[PDB]
């Protein structure tokens, strides 16, 4: 049962250093060298290099030579990506990968680690409910809902009732709002005869500020 | 197998 | 060293129909001594990590299903979907895999065709703690709708308005290939204290004539 667990996302100001750990689980870990990726907002995937798990020799991609460091721990099963002097072309997310037993082709992978290099601070969300009024009714369905407001850096996760309740959630893309925070909001359509006796938990995690939110959306009237 | 030595030789 | 090219950039199909992606080389990823090709292809769907689809070039990964085939060798390749899902909006990479750097394609974006949908529009007037805060979001909700063209517009006390709205859609949804839309007028809580009927009004090619959905402030 093999698990690549990365570390959470950072924000970080220009100059700075930031190191990613990738904590693999489930196989002999020295028999599989390590991946790095990265993925710009919106864009393509670019090949960062690779790291030998028996041997430690790193091998970088021409542009990623030079401020960036590829290391292991091996006692943790864990590797390491390291970005020094951290520029504004390094917000991204960043993947590390494993070697398929092939050689071929790149097995499992990480969830992703989003830096952000911004000189601005941490703003943690509001959470606000949406509920359910009948001005929310459509057909014999009812939408409810959570505004996650006035926060930066992206990204926030939400997800409803610790992620049993996936079916028919909308979350939207976030707003940049003219302050310069960013705002989103998540919706779920439920059956409306179903209201008061299910009950619906947004769970919002902006980890850049440490924030952690269950919000239950109870209805109106 | 390996899984360490990547692409055509390695 | 070996460049992807990947052709086209985004293409849009029916769902059910079988298309054709091209993955295109600088130099040959042939072996021509394991006669074995070191190409590989990933998909992306939206928020996730790449999923290993196919690796040296037509086998496929453990658990897949048999409507993805890609058989190419040399400087040429092709993936093709036998029938195309609503779960297979992603974005289909090649990579190299003969020699360093393991280059990635551009991607080619695969996107759906499908019949209209209304959308069914559900507004949310702000919640008490919020006033308590000093603004007030009133949030419009556009549910399940195609194609992604939609026009919203804000009325307060019948008065078109013109800032304050900011909006949003989602990408074409995994099981319906549909889209969302919320738009969101933010106003301070004095400016919102200062009218009543608060409307947002939906025209989309699925319905007759445009929908507006309405509440008075206060209940
Ligand atoms: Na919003």
């Amino acid at each position: 049962q093999i698990q690549l667990v990365q570390s959470g996302p950072e924000l970080k100001k220009p100059g700075e250093t930031v190191k990613i750990s990738c904590k693999a689980s489930g196989y002999t870990f020295t028999n599989y060298g390590m991946n790095w990726v990265k993925q710009a907002p919106g864009k393509g995937l670019k090949w960062m290099g690779w790291i030998n798990s028996n041997t430690g020799e790193p091998t970088y991609a021409e542009e990623f030579k030079g401020r960036f460091a590829f290391s292991l721990e091996t006692s943790a099963s864990t590797a390491y990506l390291q970005i020094n002097n951290l520029k504004n072309e390094d917000t991204a997310t960043y993947f590390c990968a494993r070697w398929a037993n092939c050689g071929c082709a790149m097995d499992y992978w990480g969830q992703g680690t989003t830096v952000t290099v911004s000189s601005a601070s941490t703003k943690g969300p509001s959470v606000f409910p949406l509920a359910p009024s009948s001005k929310s009714t459509s057909g014999g369905t009812a939408a409810l809902g959570c505004l996650v407001k006035d926060y930066f850096p992206e990204p926030v996760t939400v997800s409803w009732n610790s992620g049993a309740l996936t079916s028919g959630v909308h979350t939207f893309p976030a707003v940049l709002q003219s302050s310069g925070l960013y705002s989103l909001s998540s919706v779920v359509t439920v059956p409306s005869s179903s209201l008061g006796t299910q009950t619906y938990i947004c769970n919002v995690n902006h980890k850049p500020s440490n924030t952690k939110v269950d919000k239950k959306v109870e209805p109106k009237s | 197998g390996a899984g360490n030595q990547p692409g055509a030789n390695g | 060293d070996i460049v992807m090219t990947q052709s086209p950039s985004s293409l849009t199909v029916t769902a059910g129909e079988k298309v054709s992606m091209s993955c295109k080389s600088s130099q040959s990823l042939f072996t021509s001594g394991k006669q074995k090709n070191y190409l590989t292809w990933y998909q992306q769907k939206p928020g996730q990590p790449p999923k290993l689809l196919i690796y040296w070039a037509s086998t496929r990964n453990s658990g897949l299903p048999d409507r993805f085939t890609g058989s190419g060798s040399g400087t040429d390749f092709t993936l093709t979907i036998s029938s195309v899902q609503a779960e297979d909006l992603a974005v289909y990479y090649c990579q190299n895999d003969y020699s360093y750097p393991f280059t990635f394609g551009s991607g080619t974006k695969l996107e759906i065709k499908r019949t209209v949908a209304a959308p069914s529009v559900f507004i949310f007037p702000p919640s008490d703690e919020q006033l308590k805060s000093g603004t007030a979001s009133v949030v419009c909700l556009l549910n399940n709708f195609y194609p992604r063209e939609a026009k919203v517009q804000w009325k307060v006390d019948n008065a078109l308005q013109s800032g304050n709205s900011q909006e949003s859609v989602t990408e074409q949804d995994s099981k319906d290939s549909t889209y969302s839309l919320s738009s969101t007028l933010t106003l301070s809580k004095a400016d919102y204290e200062k009218h009543k009927v608060y409307a947002c009004e939906v025209t989309h090619q699925g319905l007759s004539s445009p929908v507006t959905k309405s509440f008075n402030r206060g209940e």
